[PDB]
RNA sequence: UCGAGAGGC
């Protein structure tokens, strides 16, 4: 009778954007982005490889609510690196991992017989 | 081969393939299970006009069990959303339209089988919408019971959606899962009564990694890397095309991150 | 009973000592007997001790029993609280007992009074004795819809 | 010896120490006849009645007597001295906060005290549950109304 | 046949009860630690014997599994909540019109049955589901 | 008392209540369908006008919006049915009943009301879900339990009814109450379990998991501070990360049983400056309890400060054991071989001495002593018997539970189970009673038909040698059964009793308030202290603390 | 009873202002600025009413008297100004 | 009323298994156990989907209209 | 709707334990734990 | 599965609770309080059948 | 900025207690017969058996938030392999010209005994604490 | 609820992502707390849930009935003898990160209940709604979209803390305020009032 | 509307 709509947990609304950055406050270098109509499949990979940028200092998720299909990121990295560059340098290594994945598990399936 | 992940596959059927994912982070096969289970997209009955209904059953009993039934996927990326596409209610181009019509004519009890489907709409030469039939005796998955003089008429129209919008559109049944069977990484505390050891089974993953020696200290820094799964269909996609599908839209959800980031 | 008594070097020591506990009340004619210490004799029949040892008494034994009721479960209330119930049913004279015969038999108002019981007896009593209301009190404003002088109506506004 | 009291001043000594980062080895600021007058003038500004008269300054000094006596155990030359170490400032700031914390703590005008107390009283009783003295609920019923033929009377004679 | 004789309250204040035939064996160590402790019948002058004595209990509480490891309030309890539990009450819930009806789509025989409840019909017309349930901390909801 | 002192009332609300962490203390959750159903109304003024004439646009079915429009002469606009719904034009002095908009003030309430900590004042979060939802630790002074509750919502409908609210009944200035001088609400069975296991010495957390706890923290600084571990490898404890909720310039210190300042079984505690220097947190520490953690912090930094410790606290530790986990299980109330045995060695030795005491009775050696009957010191010696044996059956079984036994530990941090629930699971359930008596002569001369006349024994007066684990016998359950009912029906009584209590109470003490001179008087103006609490105090701001001249040598008191 | 008032110098009541006249004070400028009416201090981008009466308390801007009332029917004048907030 | 299509847990589908199972039982004089073992279904969550059904459409087909 | 056509009232019901309480006699004919719970408790029983 | 013992009024299905009394026609000996004036009753409730 | 207290240790007894990864340790100084040590120690990281010399080091440094090390940039001020960060809660006289120290480190306490480090361990929350095997 | 007096509501709905699972990749279809376990002494509900896993495991039916020998070690050997942890604890892995939980859950099959209370039937809301004819009060229930009662408890809670004015609004501007004329000197509301 | 019954915290 209250329930939302399911598709609200994928789909962007009115005027939702996917992204909004905003500069974080008493911290320097430091953003924080609302991922909309996102969850823990996307945020906990993106905060797992920006772990690895030896150059990013802090980065951590928060699911601030599970009835929204949203959540919060906050990336802090060494001065002279923009936090948006981290994110792109981190998305583009998990899809570059992701096809490799999917390469070799073809390989493999399709040397499996049955 | 490649460069980075790498696949071991133990056994591998038509319903479920059991592999070994090595050389990868723990959130990383976590998404992917997400998105096996939710996020990749399939095609299910996802609207039911009945015409006629004497059964003992109600109408949206029976349209629930429709929208349950597990449909042909593969040709699916072929299809379109019918929010996306610009028909007015379902086009051919976005939808899948099904008839299902029986009449209890034996003195006995009439079975309507999912086999009872009949496909109304083009197909448009994609291999999709036929109902998933695995029973040995060719019959459907059993849909309703009739007596002699109770008849079933209506029309169900499949779209294509995922998991989070109804648990119908699943592709894959139950994802195992299982990393470090020794508790190596000392991730999990076991709870005893005399021995740990004794009292937990062995997992059947603990031949596929060398013992711990009680004499070697903690090791400390390793993270896991190599993982156990093994992953189960329904049908409505094979499963190698669930784990490529899922594999698939994980990097496409990851893409559309960086298109947004992009257009900022 | 073991108790606490100063020690002649100064701190507090237990130094037991027996006690007769009773069955019975009779309050004047067991503390006149010799061998007891007359000032430390105690009832829990609070009433007697208002018919003997005054109504200051009564009222310190009421808020006594009070304590020992509350203290039974492990409970612990702040003193003004208990003290309030007390010296209400006490500040009247002797003991006004917290039922329709004891404060709701005061000169507290009218409607205050039926608010509580006998509600059309008192209406009646309160008709035939020509009372006149203060409206002073929280049921007589709540009646009549009012800001009872409560708290943030205890008090005027007006300008500079 | 513990007791309920408005002002927690062994909290306010570590505010004190913690404020000023008192280094306990420095010898104090303060003389002791700063001491003595402060904690003497302090009783004289814990006000909670406002008359001057003798009789509402009599129930003033009987008010605030119990109090006193644990500033005074607390504000003691010895104890500012050896035991804690307060310099001059901190021992004013300690003065300044202890008057603000008591003319905090003094009730307010228009609280309906009564159905206060009559709720703290009837809610942990709501809550009562299970040598043969009454007690619990039965006996509460007995002593509210006055109960003339009560279950166990009982004379505890020393 | 003269095997079974029916008592009221006031009979039964002149008869010895035994409570299984096999306090009826003679007697003339090494008990399983596990097994409750029964105290020896003590015993020998025996009139009657109870059928079973789990059939002290009423339709209710016949329906609720292991009694005799519960707070007996948590059985009285679930004797008032069983009759509030949604289920098929009758097979005819489509033909006849009751002014409120509510029934399971799935209806589930426990997997955890009294003995009482074969006569009850609870295995032919359930009124719950064999749920998966974890006892866990997960979030706090 | 139906129509006058109570009554039925506009612009009220009820459903059922869940409780909802990711929730501040002052919020509750209103669902989306109520808040387009009550209404407030807002009188146009510039600062206001273009929100207002949006959410008139907005209509009444969707949320935020509007329902009616108030002229100035007084006739009502149907924003519902009206042609014109769409053109309005506000005028400044008109009135908009907007729909009710998130942190908006509505008095919440519980019913039975005992408490002004029962009819609180919240800030509004609407929701979408038909639940009201709460903050966890606000259920302790309302009496409310997730198992089916309601709850009651008032919506203010006038500035000065909102100021009342938000400045008199708002939930942060109840956290410490006059009743027990100390505070109402604390940190609850989730959080009070997390909040222990994480508290642990030997719990420590990596980086990654650090960083998320970190962010979790809505008033974080941003710092992140230095791990307790450094070299080996980067580890934080547990303490560290929880300092972090703790905000600067609070000073906590306790000691519990072997409390050395080195405290070598994580005793007591002492926090430092926001900073948690030893101890183990549990219930002691950040319960309701007096001079607790939640005392000081809303004595120190005040209210608003208080409960946003609550929300940090309830976020960090409820994050750490959703990843950390609990759970229950049989295997917790099981002991082992050795100990069952010498549970079973003690029943039967008072067994043994019960037999030996009754035979004594019988041959009528029995010394009554003074003041009471032959049979009263026999039944009184049993139960004692019975009692001691149950309390050290149980004793035995609580001394074998592990660590990791999670009702031992649900024990150990406060959150719920006592040592009786253990004794009466594990060891032995017990004696059962009725009217204080063992289990009385309903049949002449025996408790069942099963027994032989004339039987004082443990068993057939209702002694439970059985374990819920074990499982009771039929006659072991009857007795159980014959005290729940007891139990079921003293409830059922102490309800109404209490009840009628309270009324009487309250109706007795109505008019008992504190004037502008502190003269405690009533309605006549008759006085009933000339000071308040005889002291001139309100009940909160006042802590339990030790007069150190009371006690001690005369030569300690001088040196 | 003509006219019962007490002199500003002879006030016994209490200096602090209680936080029910806070309240009051507070909900009744709240209802004033509700209706359009004047404002007397500087808003930093304050709409909310109750606010704006926060912080024409906090300047000492609100021109009202409390008359504090003694259970004989005498009374004390309180300007907003003089009382103090803690 | 009638079999459910698919686990309520995992989703493996078992609407097809139930006339397969009735035959392993009557036909072939099996136990539940290792007829629903010979059907696939290994995991317990699908196991009490088919051991505990109750077919009671069966009787509301004996209803004539 | 079994238990409700085995139900006994007793028209006795202020509250009195006396009758309430399940009674020795009780044993084999009426339900321990079988009764409404609050007011009428044990008043109402079932067999 | 219907087991009967109901009746039908008006479509309303309708129960009769038992309804429990004390057996008449039987003697029973109750002391009286200790401020009675008499100390002991034999009651009968005679009942003609 | 620099070393604060230097000594070497022989351990006396470890005392695990309750814990699964935590031990007591009891040590007395060798050589100087007067300082004796308690520590709280993670025996799971770094291995500590009874009867073992152990060199401890206290500093005060080698305000700004927590930053991992990059690579091998940051050069450690560490040849030892155990260190810990933490507090001083209390300093007590135990005799006259005899004193101790008390030490947290997120919860594991220490205890420090003598008097030779007087004008070192000041009343700073900068307690670094350095032991080499 | 369960069968023995586990009563609960539903306070989030999860999908098996967010859901814990167990290395087979099953999923619970309930979460319950463990902090209402031990004040209630259900134990029942335990050794039901160890029950119902063997007899799902095993095909057998699960001997409940109470009065027999079922001991939860005979119990355990069964449910060790299918490959499980003989108390009913399993891995757990949490399905947000995938991360093993340390504690290891109590999982299993339990009979559980649907009871007739639900929301939207209980669910209610009213402003300026019908009156009654009598009392110019809100009417009373739901069904007739009527108000809750402000009772004298809660008049007193009120009066406990000083909201006078909110006392006065919730007792006349929403509820059956009215407007009467009265004479000074009879004193009643007799007079003849004629607006026009 | 009145009267009655059952149920929830
Ligand atoms: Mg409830
Ligand atoms: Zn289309
Ligand atoms: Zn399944
Ligand atoms: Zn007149």
């Amino acid at each position: 009778m209250n329930a939302p709509d399911r598709f609200e947990l994928f789909l962007l609304g009115e005027g939702e954007s996917k992204l909004k950055i905003d500069p974080d406050t008493k911290a320097p270098n430091a953003v924080v982005i609302t991922f909309e109509k996102e969850d823990h499949t996307l945020g906990n990979l993106i905060r797992a490889e920006l772990l690895n940028d030896r150059k990013v200092l802090f980065a951590a998720y928060k699911v601030e609510h599970p009835f929204f299909a949203r959540f919060k990121l906050r990336i802090q990295t060494t001065e002279g690196y923009d936090p948006k560059d981290a994110l792109k340098n981190a998305c583009n290594s998990i899809i570059n991992k992701l096809g490799a994945l999917k390469t070799n598990f073809e390989t493999e399936w399709n040397l499996q017989t049955l | 081969s490649e460069e980075g992940p790498q696949v071991k596959i133990r056994e591998a059927s038509k319903d479920n393939v059991d592999f070994i994912l090595s050389n990868v982070d723990l959130a990383m096969a976590n998404s992917l299970r997400r998105v096996m289970i939710a996020e990749i997209p399939t095609l299910a009955i996802d609207s039911v006009e009945v015409e006629t209904n004497t059964t003992v059953l109600a109408d949206e009993f029976i349209a629930h069990r429709l929208g349950l039934i597990p449909l042909q996927s593969m040709d699916i990326e072929q299809l379109e959303y019918s929010r996306d596409c610009f028909c007015e209610d379902h086009c051919d181009k976005c939808s899948v339209v099904l008839t299902l019509q029986a009449f209890g004519e034996s003195e006995s009890t009439t079975n309507v089988y999912s086999k009872d489907l009949v496909i109304v709409s083009n197909l448009m030469g994609r291999n999709i919408g036929h109902p998933i039939i695995q029973d040995k005796e060719g019959n459907g998955v059993l849909i309703c019971k009739l007596r002699k003089g109770q008849e079933l008429k209506l029309t169900c129209v499949a779209k294509k959606g995922i998991a989070k919008e109804h648990a119908k559109w699943g592709p894959a049944a139950a994802i195992e899962f299982e990393y470090d069977p020794w508790n190596k990484l000392k991730h999990t505390d076991y709870w005893y009564e005399q021995d740990s050891a004794k009292e937990w089974p062995q997992s059947k993953n603990c031949e596929y990694e060398d013992p711990p020696n009680e004499g070697d200290p903690f090791d400390y820094k390793a993270q896991a890397d190599t993982f156990y799964m093994n992953v189960e269909s329904v049908g409505s996609i094979p499963v190698d095309q669930v784990v490529v599908r899922g594999i698939d839209t994980l990097q496409k959800k990851v893409a559309s991150i960086l298109l947004a980031l992009t257009q900022m | 009973y073991d108790r606490k008594v100063p020690s002649p070097t100064g701190e507090y020591v237990k130094e037991p000592e027996w006690v007769l506990e009773t069955d019975g009340v009779n309050l004047s004619e067991v503390m006149t007997v010799p061998g007891i210490d007359p000032t430390r004799i105690y009832t829990n029949s609070f009433i007697d001790i208002m018919e003997v040892l005054g109504i200051e008494a009564g009222r310190a034994a009421l808020y006594k029993e009070v304590y020992n009721v509350i203290a039974s479960d492990g409970s612990y209330v702040n003193y003004r609280h208990m003290a309030l119930l007390v010296d209400v049913m006490t500040t009247q004279g002797g003991l006004t007992s917290v039922t329709r015969h004891g404060f709701n038999r005061s000169n507290t108002g009218a409607l205050m009074r039926c608010s509580f019981e006998e509600t059309v007896e008192i209406l009646f009593e309160a008709g035939a004795s020509a009372e006149l209301d203060d409206c002073r009190g929280v049921s007589e404003n709540v009646i009549l819809g009012q800001m009872a002088p409560i708290g943030t109506g205890a008090f005027d506004v007006m300008i500079d | 010896a513990n007791w309920p009291l408005p002002v927690n001043i062994r909290r306010i000594i570590q505010n004190a120490q913690q404020t000023f980062h008192i280094d306990h080895t420095k010898p104090s600021d303060l003389t002791i006849k700063d001491i003595v007058l402060g904690v003497k003038d302090l009783q004289e500004n814990l006000l909670v009645l406002r008359g001057k008269n003798e009789i509402i300054q009599n129930a003033q000094r009987d008010a605030v007597t119990l109090f006193c006596c644990l500033l005074r155990s607390r504000l003691a030359t010895r104890r500012v001295l050896q035991e804690y170490r307060l310099t001059k400032q901190a021992f004013d700031w300690v003065l300044s906060n202890i008057e603000a914390q008591f003319l905090r703590s003094v009730v307010h005008p228009g609280e309906m005290v009564g159905v206060l107390a009559a709720q703290s009283i009837g809610e942990p009783a709501t809550q009562m549950t299970l040598k043969k003295v009454t007690s619990g609920v039965p006996r509460l019923k007995e002593i509210l109304n006055v109960a003339k033929n009560m279950k166990t009377p009982s004379l505890t004679v020393y | 046949e003269g095997l079974v004789e029916y008592i009221d309250a006031e009979e039964e204040e002149s008869i010895l009860i035994a409570m299984q035939p096999e306090d009826l064996e003679p007697a003339e160590l090494d008990v399983d630690p596990a097994k409750r402790i029964r105290v020896s019948h003590h015993a020998t002058t025996f009139t009657h014997c109870e059928i079973h004595p789990s059939m002290i209990l009423g339709v209710a509480a016949s329906i609720i599994p292991f009694p005799d490891h519960n707070q007996s309030p948590r059985n009285t309890y679930q004797s008032a909540m069983g009759k509030q539990a949604m289920g098929v009450f009758l097979t005819n819930y489509n033909v006849r019109m009751d002014t409120m009806a509510n029934i399971l789509y799935y209806p589930q025989k426990p997997l955890g049955t009294t003995r009482a409840m074969e006569y009850l019909k609870f295995r032919e017309l359930p009124a719950g589901q064999n749920a998966i349930v974890a006892i866990a901390c997960y979030s706090g909801y | 008392r139906g129509n006058l002192m109570g009554k039925r009332v506009d612009f009220s609300a009820r459903t059922v209540i869940s409780g909802d962490p990711n929730l501040e203390l002052d919020q509750v959750g209103v669902p989306k369908s109520i808040a387009k159903t009550l209404t407030y109304p807002e009188v146009v003024t510039p600062y206001n006008i273009d929100r207002l004439t949006q959410l008139v646009r907005n209509g009444p079915n969707e949320h935020p919006g509007a329902k009616y429009v108030i002229r100035d002469s007084g006739d009502r606009i149907d924003l519902r049915y009206s042609k014109r719904a769409g053109d309005i034009q506000l005028q400044y002095g008109w009135k908009v009943e907007r729909h009710i908009m998130d942190n908006d003030p509505v008095l919440f309430n519980r019913q039975p009301s005992l408490h002004k900590m029962s009819m609180m004042a919240h800030r509004v979060k609407v929701i979408p879900y038909s639940t009201f939802r709460l903050n966890l630790s606000v259920t302790s002074p309302y009496n409310a339990d997730f198992d089916g509750d309601e709850m009651n919502l008032h919506v203010p409908q006038s500035e000065e009814t909102r100021a009342e609210l938000s400045q008199l009944c708002a939930v942060p200035l109840q956290i410490v109450s006059p009743q027990s001088n100390k505070p109402c609400m604390g940190i609850v069975q989730d959080t009070l379990c997390g909040i222990r296991k994480l508290t642990l010495r030997d719990t420590f957390i990596e980086l990654d998991q650090v960083l998320n706890m970190l962010y979790w923290v809505p008033d974080w600084d941003g710092v992140i501070p230095t791990p307790a571990i450094i070299k080996p490898k980067p580890l934080w404890s547990g303490k560290q990360i929880l300092s972090v909720a703790i905000p600067n310039g609070i000073h906590l210190q306790r000691f519990d049983e072997g409390t050395t300042l080195l405290s070598p079984k994580d005793n007591g505690m002492l926090i430092i400056d926001g900073q948690i220097i030893f101890g183990v947190v549990e219930k002691k520490t950040v319960g309701s309890s007096n001079g607790g953690l939640i005392h000081v912090v809303t004595r120190e930094k005040g209210p608003q400060v208080c409960a946003k410790l609550f929300g940090n606290i309830q976020k960090v530790v409820n994050f750490w054991l959703l990843h950390n986990g609990f759970s229950t299980g049989i295997g917790d109330t099981i002991a082992d071989g050795p100990t069952m045995r010498e549970i079973t060695e003690t029943i039967a030795e008072a067994k043994k001495k019960v037999l030996d005491v009754t035979k004594e009775a019988q041959a009528n050696l029995l010394t009554a002593k003074h003041g009471m009957t032959l049979r009263e010191s026999f039944e009184d010696n049993v139960v004692r018997f019975l009692n001691e044996a149950r309390d050290k059956a149980g004793r035995l079984a609580e001394v074998n539970l592990k660590d990791l036994n999670n009702v031992k530990q649900m024990v150990m941090a406060g959150s719920k189970g006592s040592f009786i629930n253990i004794a009466q699971m594990s060891a032995c359930v017990g004696q059962q009673s009725v009217e204080g008596k063992r289990i009385a002569f309903g049949f002449v001369d025996r408790t069942l038909p099963h027994f032989s006349k004339d039987d004082y024994s443990p068993e057939s007066k209702g002694f439970v040698e059985n374990s819920y684990l074990r499982g009771l016998t039929p006659q072991e359950f009857f007795f159980h059964a014959m005290g729940g009912r007891e139990g079921l029906i003293d409830t059922a009584v102490k309800t109404a009793e209490t009840g009628y209590i309270q009324r009487r109470l309250v109706k007795a003490l109505e008019d008992i308030m504190v004037h502008y001179d502190n003269t405690t008087r009533n309605s006549l103006g008759n006085v009933i202290q000339f000071i308040y609490g005889e002291d001139g105090m309100d009940a909160a701001h006042i802590e339990k603390q030790s007069l150190d001249t009371i006690g001690g040598s005369d030569a300690a008191f001088e040196k | 009873l003509k006219e019962k008032a007490i002199p500003k110098d002879q006030r016994a009541t209490t200096p602090y202002m209680t936080k029910y006249e806070r309240a009051r004070i507070l909900g009744t400028r709240a209802l004033q600025i509700s209706m359009n009416a004047p404002v007397f201090v500087d808003l930093e981008g304050e709409t909310d009413p109750l606010r704006i009466a926060m912080k024409e308390l906090a300047e000492k801007k609100i021109p009202l008297v409390i008359r504090r009332y003694l259970p004989d029917g005498s009374f004390e004048d309180w300007s907003v100004e003089e009382l103090i907030v803690d | 009323m009638i079999v459910p299509v698919r686990c309520f847990s995992c989703g493996k589908v078992v609407g097809d298994k139930w006339e397969s199972y009735l035959n392993l039982l009557q036909e072939d004089e099996l136990d539940e156990g290792t007829a629903l073992s010979r059907l696939g279904l290994k995991r317990y969550c699908c196991r009490r989907m088919i051991l505990t059904h109750v077919d009671l459409i069966e009787k509301f087909l004996r209803y004539n209209p | 709707t079994l238990s409700h056509l085995r139900r006994t009232n007793t028209p006795i019901g202020g509250k009195l334990a006396k009758p309430r309480q399940l009674h020795n006699t009780h044993w084999g004919l009426v339900c321990p734990a079988e009764t409404p719970e609050g007011q009428a408790c044990g008043l109402v029983k079932n067999l | 599965f219907d087991m009967g013992g109901y009746f039908i009024i008006n479509g309303s299905e309708k129960v009769l609770i038992a309804q429990e009394r004390s057996a008449g026609n039987i003697v029973q000996v109750f002391k009286k309080a200790a401020p009675s004036p008499i100390s002991h009753v034999a009651e009968i409730r005679s009942a003609l059948e | 900025s620099n070393t604060l207290f230097d000594d070497i240790f022989q351990v006396s007894e470890v005392d695990p207690g309750r814990y699964n990864k935590v031990c007591r340790i009891e040590a007395a100084s060798t050589t100087q017969d007067q300082c004796k040590l308690t520590l709280d120690i993670n025996v799971e990281l770094f291995p500590v058996a009874a009867q073992d010399s152990l060199t401890v080091t206290i500093a005060s440094s080698l305000t700004r938030s927590w930053r991992p090390p990059q690579a091998g940039d940051r050069s450690l001020a560490d040849d030892y392999d155990y260190v810990m960060y933490g507090t001083a809660y209390k300093f007590e006289e135990v005799s006259k010209d005899l004193i101790a120290v008390y030490y947290s480190f997120g919860g594991l306490l220490m205890r420090l005994e003598g008097n030779y480090r007087n004008l070192n361990n000041l009343k700073q929350e900068n307690a670094y604490l350095l032991i080499r095997r | 609820a369960s069968r023995h007096g586990q009563k609960g509501t539903i306070g989030i709905t999860y999908r098996r992502e967010d859901m814990p699972f167990t290395a087979e990749g099953i999923v619970p279809d309930l979460i319950i707390n463990p902090h209402a376990i031990p004040s209630r002494m259900t134990v029942a509900h335990l050794i039901e849930c160890l029950l119902s896993k063997v007899a799902a495991l095993s095909g057998n039916e699960g001997d409940a009935s109470p009065f027999t020998d079922i001991t939860v070690e005979g119990i355990s050997k069964l449910l060790r003898e299918h490959g499980y942890q003989s108390r009913g604890f399993e891995v757990m892995y949490n399905g947000h990160t995938g991360k093993k939980l340390m504690a290891q859950i109590f999982f299993g099959p339990t009979y559980y209940q649907r009871l007739r209370h639900m929301v939207d039937d209980k669910i209610h809301a009213r402003a300026r709604g019908p009156m009654q004819v009598l009392t110019r009060q809100p009417v009373e229930g739901r069904s007739r979209d009527g108000g809750l009662r402000f009772g004298e408890m809660e008049r007193d809670c009120m009066i406990a803390h000083g909201a006078a004015s909110f006392l006065k609004e919730r007792l006349m501007e929403a509820s059956d305020a009215f407007r009467v004329h009265i004479c000074g000197i009879c004193g009643l509301m007799t007079v003849i009032a004629k607006l026009n």
